[PDB]
């Protein structure tokens, strides 16, 4: 329908009013803005005289009853928060929203048996009247019909799941910045949407209002600085510290030598003019890297000066210190898509769902009066719409992986724009993948660019147990990569000063033998380490130290470790090294931003502890090597073993469907057990790998190969186990297996001691084992190795958000949790004291 | 199997007056065998061979009598598929007359073929395996 | 719960965990159902210098998981760190 | 605006949004009305006169709308009575079952998968060719244990013996395709040198272009807003007014011994109940007139191939083309004065007696 745009006429004798009228309003009454103008006959050249006196407030007036539902008052201050009327997050509104930005995406339509989303997008609808509401204080005087969108950006907080219908979300908004450039002032806002008191996302809005602007002493920035970090090496870098006011130690005598400090600074600016700052604070905590790489505060930064030309902290840090960059780029951009897309015919839809009631969209004569090339496309229009393809294409269409997105409004965009969309994986930033786009109009000119931060697709990390290792693992990592020459050269340096060896030695030479000298006063030194190495027991409530090495006394001037093949292969060796190669292997990854932030790990055996040092930094890598050479210590110990370090123990890798279809791990189980108690030797099944197609069967070396040559004489005759003891008779199959294992048993003891294990049909033997890992034989060793554990495991290093719900261990094989449950649990399995009390005693540490 | 029931169909097509007898067999026939089933190929062919009126369709393999070959002359056979009646021309009979008085076969061979139990049709892909009903299948050069 | 006696409670089951470890058999089976089934694992990354895990879980997925893999269209990468560091550092080749 | 996209291809929108089913379900009937009146002018019949020539009438899926519809007819004059009631329920049908399961996005992953494999784009109802009805349950079965209640598929049309239809989500499709590529041997495998009982099962799948899973308990929401919408703009079919038998798509009854709403009905069979069109087509005739959409892909040559050698001869009245085998009739056959409008198929039990 046809209806009054604009009324020009006379108000006064001299005042020509023209008279803008917005028919498109938030309750459908018209909102007209008066533009006055003089009429100045005497002057007939140009009689007509802009009045811009209250112009700005004039505007602002309209502007607010379109967008704010609040009565108009500009009289507040510009540094005091927003806040923003409770939003409740309806599926009417998510469906208008998303029909209105082309979002196709299912977890915003209604399905069956399913909880409706709402796209991050939506966080513009729920905070844009508190966002909006920062540019309109008097103190930021601007002319709003030349305000322009510079940028937009989201940001999931951390652990926040997305927004929902039902949802009631408040708002907030802040000024995070207002500076007078030279073309005009940009205006930096912050929207915190919460949702049950707790924050779910940051929206960033940047706006610049055109202009010529000297009204500094409204003005006023607050930078986050990116994390500084200086490797303080020598006395000379402490003292050029100490020299600086700014750095302040909670604890003035704490030691920064070979220390790593991280500086995380914000910096509060007020301006005298455009160059120079009438006040300038930088501020925040100075961290120290621990041994674990967790980092704690050991003092703050504290600058305050008044006039200034720059901040001398940053600029220091700059100087000395290394930027920590959060992205990291990967070596080449992987393209995503090339994607079209459209701007509608008309911008009221968008304008209706976003509450963006702007003329300059929808009013031709706003648009004109604006010097805009036509009623221009909302700005958010463009980043929902490129949003979904983003959504669509990088993140496979499930909504939850997108946890940050920012655009920046390059240039304006007119409806029925044909817009083509690149999108690439530039880099990754803490697990989660950096997505870069950039739209071009029909002209090929770029109209808006951004990225998004899309979540990897779920993830496990599972480390790799004893049997993996070989000679030069990790080695080609170890040239290349720092993180990987940090864990390696950290640990060979504890092996060389604690043990006098070199781990890396051993895996890149892997030496037969390897003597250990103790000569001079470092080798008396080591010595001592190798001494004071002891088993810790309580026995009748009495401590019974032992020793690990009692060949090595106070007159030992050597030692030799021994190996059949090579040292490699030892366990006290395999464990620290295998360790390393994973930590190596994992803190490269870590380095190049590749580990998402709630990945779930387990390790195989061994594997667990890498697993752990890697995910959870439970231990330092120092730790970590210490903690597994004595857990490979005291399995050695618990074996016999001849001149040349060879045992009487091995693993077999057993198929149950290798030997018959019908041949069930029950099976498997009844044959093993009997195997063990006929002969009286070890075997147990210990590592459950692959259901009917992997079981691993340690012990005794002549049980192993009785075990194998039982089921390889199983195979041959066809006859199955189950259907025999259930079907034809009752406790004959034990006496009918009986002589089958004593056949085996009388060759098996004929061989040698150190007998080849060979592989059979339903068995292979686990080549560079020689403990029964694992099994019973190994539980007087528990006791000891808890001791151990209980000192080199410090509790300050646990964090359970780190292991919580993503740790599966092995003995319990759910993932971790501090339940009575689970407590309860790895009683059941492993009867224990300290875990009986705690779970006797639980209602206590409750409260 | 199908594709040289289509050569046939095409042979027909090309000499639409000159009759061809389309003699059938599946696997199950005595002598030299294919793998195919006796009826699919049939209930598959049957229509496109029945566009050719030139075209006998004569059924062999495993036939022996009238009671069984009955329900192919009427074709209610077909019925038990859910498929509309499918009649034959005729029948061939091969393995049923080797035993008859005047057939060359040796005397204890007649004997010998008499003592063949045989199997139904349903069990006839045993020969592959082992002997079913006294038959087995073996290659040739 | 207070976050300390949390902690404290986490260090002494973490301790107690890895100490019986040593002497108790590998409930690899259970682990594999825990992170390929109740957490629809789509990336299983094998730190390690062999892949004995990744052959594990390719066999697992294989015996007990291909009807529930296709109806939940859940494509799983199985990546060893030795063999895949292409597809686990996400440099393809040209 | 169908006149404007008449006059101008242009302006025409495009082809997904042709398919979608609030434009496609009364544009098909409006094709099938249309097929209607060009025979009946042809034949200078009004269409009641050609609805007498009927036997009886039925449709598959949203055709036993128009199908009842003609059932109706009497005169030119009232005709458009006839019209605006089938335009009026398929209308509603594809509005109302529309809102209860829009179409969204599939991930690209999943559509790049399907093109890699040649199947087709996903859509919510998946065709089954060779493999029989329990073979085909025994599939979704499989795949419906793994999925919750709303994402579970669900045999919509059984179309053959061997030609089946499978509606609900295009993702819980997909899976379930993807069980059948495993089972399915290659179409290039030679299997000839295998005994016949030990040879893999050789298939067909392809998803229909279709925008909606009719026949689908994701669509029941939408029947009691169809039903108020019909009773809101006076859309009923009364028995006595249908003069001859239309046949129910579920169990081959006639509509007219119906007890309720016949309206109701045929919403049911259309958004709720499958088609079983070998039980629905049970009925004796020695011509079935396919005026449906699809020319020689549509439901007559299906019905043709499932009535192959029992003596029915199907004619599809919609397209005119020239049949190489003459096994079906074309558009011309149905005007033909001459002897080539009378074209008997052959019943092999009377042939070949
Ligand atoms: C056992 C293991 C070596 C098998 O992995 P692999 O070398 O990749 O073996 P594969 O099964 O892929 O096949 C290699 C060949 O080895 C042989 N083989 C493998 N498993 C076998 C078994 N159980 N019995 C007999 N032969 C076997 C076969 O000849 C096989 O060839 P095939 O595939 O034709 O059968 C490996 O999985 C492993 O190291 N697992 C044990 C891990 C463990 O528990 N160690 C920790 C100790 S605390
Ligand atoms: C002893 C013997 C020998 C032959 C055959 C069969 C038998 C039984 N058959 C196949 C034969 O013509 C016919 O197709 C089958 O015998 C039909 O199956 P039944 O044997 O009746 O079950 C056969 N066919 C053919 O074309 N030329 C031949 O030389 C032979 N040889």
């Amino acid at each position: 329908e046809l209806k009054p745009t604009v009324i020009l006429k006379l108000l006064k004798e001299n005042i020509i009013q023209m008279e803008m009228i917005e028919n498109r309003t938030m309750d459908g009454k018209p909102v007209s803005l008066p533009l006055l103008y003089n009429f100045n006959p005497d002057n007939g050249f140009a009689p007509i005289s802009e009045v811009m006196e209250d112009r700005n407030q004039r505007i602002k007036e309209m502007y607010w009853k379109l967008w704010i539902d609040e009565p108009f008052n500009l009289d507040f201050d510009p540094r005091d928060v927003i806040k923003g009327k409770d939003f409740e997050i309806t599926a009417k509104e998510v469906y208008d929203f998303t029909h209105a930005v082309g979002n196709n995406c299912e977890d915003f339509v209604s399905r069956p048996d399913r909880t409706m989303l709402a796209p991050m997008d939506f966080a513009i609808v729920v905070g844009w009247r508190a966002i909006i509401k920062a540019i309109f204080p008097n103190t930021v005087d601007g002319d709003l019909l030349k305000l322009v969108h510079l940028s937009n950006g989201y940001k999931m907080i951390p652990g926040a799941k997305p927004l929902q219908v039902g949802d009631v979300v408040s708002t907030t908004a802040v000024i995070e910045s207002v500076v007078n450039q030279p073309t005009g002032k940009i205006v930096d806002v912050v929207g915190t949407l919460s949702r049950n008191g707790k924050p779910v996302m940051e929206v960033t809005s940047s706006f610049f209002y055109r202009g010529n602007y000297t009204d500094f002493e409204n003005t006023f920035q607050k930078t986050v600085e990116p994390v500084y970090q200086m490797h303080i090496k020598t006395s000379k870098d402490i003292a050029v510290l100490r020299s600086k006011e700014w750095f302040q130690l909670d604890d003035e005598d704490f030691d920064l030598l070979n220390k790593t400090l991280t500086f995380e600074t914000e910096t509060e600016v007020t301006f005298k003019n455009a160059n120079i700052f009438s006040s300038v604070k930088c501020f925040g905590p100075i961290k120290v890297e621990l041994p674990t790489k967790e980092t704690v505060e050991i003092g703050i930064v504290d600058y305050e000066a008044g006039a200034s030309h720059g901040n001398p902290v940053v600029d220091f840090l700059k100087r000395n210190g290394s930027t920590l960059e959060q992205k990291v780029n990967l070596e080449n951009p992987i393209p995503i898509a090339v994607l079209d897309s459209y701007t509608p015919s008309t911008n009221e839809p968008y304008a209706r769902v976003s509450g963006d009631l702007n003329p300059i969209h929808v009013s031709r004569h706003f648009a004109s009066y604006a010097n805009l090339p036509g009623t221009i496309t909302h700005g958010m229009f463009s980043s929902a719409s490129v949003r979904a393809l983003i959504e669509n294409w990088a993140a496979d269409s499930v909504s939850s992986r997108v946890r940050g997105y920012t655009c920046q409004f390059v240039d304006m965009v007119l409806p029925n724009t044909a817009l083509k969309t690149s999108i690439q994986h530039v880099g990754m930033i803490n697990g989660r993948k950096l997505i870069k786009f950039e739209t071009r109009n029909e002209d090929d000119v770029v109209v808006l660019t951004g990225e998004a931060e899309i979540e990897q697709p779920v993830t496990t990390f599972v480390f790799t147990g004893q049997g993996s290792q070989e000679q030069g693992m990790g080695m080609d990592l170890y040239k290349t990569s720092k993180a990987a020459q940090d864990v390696w050269n950290r640990a060979d340096n504890h092996f060389k000063d604690t043990y006098g060896f070199s781990i890396l030695d051993i895996v890149i030479n892997n030496p037969v033998n390897l003597t250990i000298h103790f000569g001079g006063e470092k080798g008396k030194r080591i010595r001592e380490n190798y001494s004071a190495m002891i088993f810790e027991t309580i026995v009748d409530g009495k401590l019974k130290t032992e020793k690990i090495f009692k060949e090595i006394n106070e007159h030992s001037t050597s030692y030799t470790f021994r190996s059949e093949k090579g040292l490699l292969s030892a366990t006290q060796f395999t464990q620290p090294a295998l360790t390393l190669m994973e930590k190596a292997a994992f803190e490269d990854l870590k380095s190049k931003g590749l580990i998402p932030a709630d990945a779930t790990f387990a390790g195989h055996s061994l594997g667990e502890y890498a697993a752990l040092a890697s995910l959870a930094d439970v231990m330092s890598i120092e730790s970590l090597v210490e903690v597994v050479f004595y857990r490979g210590m005291t399995m050695q110990v618990a074996v016999p073993r001849d001149e040349l370090g060879r045992s009487n123990y091995g693993m077999i890798a057993i198929n149950p469907g290798r030997v018959a279809a019908s041949f069930s791990q029950e099976a498997l189980q009844y044959v093993v057990e009997r195997v063990g108690k006929r002969t009286g030797w070890l075997v147990e099944i210990v590592n459950y790998n692959v259901e009917n197609q992997q079981y691993v069967a340690a012990g005794d070396l002549r049980a192993l190969d009785t075990v194998t040559n039982v089921l390889n004489f199983i195979k041959l005759q066809k006859i199955d186990i189950i259907e025999l003891q259930k079907s034809l008779s009752l406790e004959e199959v034990e006496g009918h297996l009986f002589e089958i294992i004593d056949e085996a048993s009388k060759k098996s003891a004929v061989k040698p001691r150190p007998l080849k294990l060979e592989r059979g049909f339903a068995c292979i033997p686990l080549v560079g084992i020689s403990v029964p890992f694992h099994s019973t034989y190994l539980m007087n060793g528990v006791k000891p190795f808890k001791s151990f554990l209980k000192k080199n495991i410090i509790k300050e290093n646990v964090k359970v958000a780190r292991l919580a719900g993503k740790y599966i261990p092995n003995l319990t094989a759910k993932p971790f949790q501090v339940t009575k449950e689970y407590f309860q649990d790895v009683y059941d399995l492993t009867g224990s004291e300290p875990i009986k009390e705690i779970i006797d005693n639980w209602e206590k540490y409750e409260q | 199997s199908i594709d040289a029931i289509s050569q046939v169909i095409n042979i027909a097509k090309a000499h639409p007056n000159f009759p061809i007898a389309l003699q059938w067999t599946g696997g199950r026939g005595g002598g030299h065998h294919s793998f195919e089933d006796a009826h699919t190929p049939m209930l598959q062919m049957y229509s496109k061979i029945r566009r050719h009126p030139n075209i006998m369709l004569i059924f062999g393999s495993g036939f022996g009598s009238a009671d069984d070959t009955y329900p192919y002359l009427t074709g209610e056979w077909s019925t038990k598929f859910d498929y509309p009646p499918m009649p034959f021309d005729g029948f061939l009979f091969g393995s049923r007359v080797m035993i008859a008085k005047e057939v060359k076969t040796s005397p204890d061979a007649k004997k010998c073929i008499a003592a063949c139990t045989g199997v139904p049709d349903d069990k006839w892909e045993q020969t592959y395996k082992k002997p079913t009903g006294g038959i087995v299948t073996v290659r040739s050069e | 719960m207070k976050p300390e006696v949390e902690q404290e409670l986490a260090h002494i089951l973490l301790t107690e965990l890895l100490a019986y470890q040593f002497a108790s058999p590998v409930r690899w089976i259970e682990t594999q159902d825990v992170f390929l089934k109740d957490f629809n694992t789509e990336r299983v990354v094998e730190i390690g210098p062999s892949p004995t895990l990744a052959g594990m879980a390719q066999r697992t997925l294989k015996n007990k998981y291909e009807s529930y893999d296709a109806a939940l269209s859940l494509h799983r990468e199985i990546l060893c760190y030795s063999k895949d560091a292409k597809e686990i550092y996400y440099t393809p080749d040209p | 605006n169908i006149l404007e996209w008449l006059e101008n291809p242009s302006n025409t929108p495009d082809k997904d949004y042709l398919l979608s089913i609030p434009i496609s379900c009364p544009l098909i009937g409006v094709i099938q009305l249309a097929h209607y009146v060009v025979t009946a002018k042809l034949l200078g019949f009004t269409p009641g006169e050609l609805r007498s020539y009927l036997k009886g009438a039925t449709g598959h899926s949203q055709g036993l709308v128009t199908a009842v519809a003609i059932a109706e007819t009497d005169s030119w004059e009232s005709f458009f009575v006839s019209v605006r009631k089938a335009i009026t329920v398929l209308f509603f049908i594809g509005v109302r079952c529309y809102e209860a399961y829009p179409n969204t996005s599939l991930p690209p992953s999943i559509l790049e998968d399907s093109l890699e494999n040649n199947e087709g784009v996903p859509s919510p109802m998946l065709s089954i060719s060779n493999l029989t009805q329990e073979q085909v349950q025994d599939y979704v079965n499989k795949t419906n244990s793994h999925l919750p209640a709303g994402k579970q598929v669900e045999i919509s049309l059984v179309n053959g013996a061997k030609n089946l239809v499978v509606s609900g989500p295009p993702q819980s499709l997909y899976g379930l395709n993807l069980t059948l590529r495993k089972a399915k041997a290659p179409s290039g495998l030679d299997q000839s040198r295998i005994p016949f009982s030990e040879r893999k099962l050789k298939f067909s799948n392809r998803f229909l272009p279709v925008a909606s899973p009719f026949h689908s308990h994701l669509l029941v929401p939408a029947s009691d807003l169809i039903n108020k919408d019909l009773v809101k703009n006076n859309v009923s079919f009364n028995a006595k007014d249908i003069q001859i038998p239309v046949y129910d798509t579920f169990d081959g009854s006639d509509l007219r011994v119906l007890s309720g709403s016949i309206s109701e009905r045929i919403v049911d069979c259309i958004i709720r109940l499958p088609v079983k069109w070998e039980t629905t087509t049970q009925f004796k005739a020695t011509h079935i007139l396919d005026f449906g959409p699809g020319g020689a892909s549509g439901l007559g040559v299906l019905t043709h191939r499932n009535k192959d050698g029992t003596g029915v001869r199907v004619i599809v009245a919609g397209t005119l083309d020239i049949n190489p085998d003459d096994d079906y009739g074309f558009k011309q056959e149905i005007f033909d004065v001459t002897s080539n409008g009378l074209k008997k198929n052959p019943n092999w039990l009377e042939e070949y007696h």
